[PDB]
């Protein structure tokens, strides 16, 4: 089975920044899109933006297009995610995410376990 | 002006001890593409 080992999830104050890694196991890195959905109080699990690890290609969601920054090293097979101009809003538990296959991103069989940043 | 002939019978059930090449084939079973066995390859032809 593949799994994502994440980072600690930090203590962070609002006009600042935060990077959250995300290592991947099992299968090649490459081949499979990951995505970050982080998960905030009541609210519907919102998705940031896809990362595809062959170019770095990336597609963030319109709300978070500016502050959102999603890379990867794909010799350590880790994901990153930076997100500045921290908010008390934007506090969430977040969750990388890949899909069952590689023919279809949107079926999330595996999720990493959960890392929470405080704000 | 005979009796007896010769016949040719083809895929008659004989067999004579040999040496030759043999392939392999693997069970499959072997999931994990990544993390693949020195002996049953890729060209393992499936069981
Ligand atoms: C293809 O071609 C494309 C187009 O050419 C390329 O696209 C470009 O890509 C680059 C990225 O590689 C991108 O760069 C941006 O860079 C920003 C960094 O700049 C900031 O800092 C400087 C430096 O200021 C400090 O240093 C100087 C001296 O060096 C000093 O004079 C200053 O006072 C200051 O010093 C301070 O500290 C010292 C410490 O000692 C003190 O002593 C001192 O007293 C000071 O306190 C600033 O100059 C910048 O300011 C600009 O941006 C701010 C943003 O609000 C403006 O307010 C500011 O007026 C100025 O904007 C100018 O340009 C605009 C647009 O023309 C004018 O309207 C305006 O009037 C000014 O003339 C920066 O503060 C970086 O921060 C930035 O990212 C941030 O901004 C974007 C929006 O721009 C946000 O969305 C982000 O979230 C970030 O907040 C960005 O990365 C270029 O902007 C980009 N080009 C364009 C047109 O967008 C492309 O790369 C190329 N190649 C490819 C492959 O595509």
């Amino acid at each position: 089975q593949v799994q994502l080992v994440q980072s600690g999830g930090q203590m962070k104050k609002p006009g600042e920044s935060m990077r959250i890694s995300c290592r991947a196991s099992g299968y090649e890195f490459i081949d499979c899109t990951l995505n970050w959905i982080r998960l905030a109080p009541g609210k519907r699990p919102e998705w940031m933006g896809w990362l595809k690890p062959r170019g770095g290609a990336v597609n963030y969601c319109r709300p978070l297009q500016g502050r959102v920054t999603m890379t990867r090293d794909v010799y350590s097979d880790t994901a990153f995610l930076e997100l500045r101009s921290l908010t008390v809003d934007d506090t969430a538990v977040y969750f990388c995410t890949r899909g069952k296959n590689c023919d279809y991103n949107w079926d999330f069989e595996h999720w990493g376990r959960g890392t929470p940043v405080i704000v | 002006a005979g009796d007896l002939w010769v016949t040719v019978y083809y895929g008659v059930p004989v067999w004579e001890d040999a040496d030759t090449t043999l392939f392999c084939a693997s069970d499959a079973k072997a999931y994990s593409t990544e993390s693949h066995n020195v002996w049953a390859t890729h060209a393992c032809v499936p069981t």
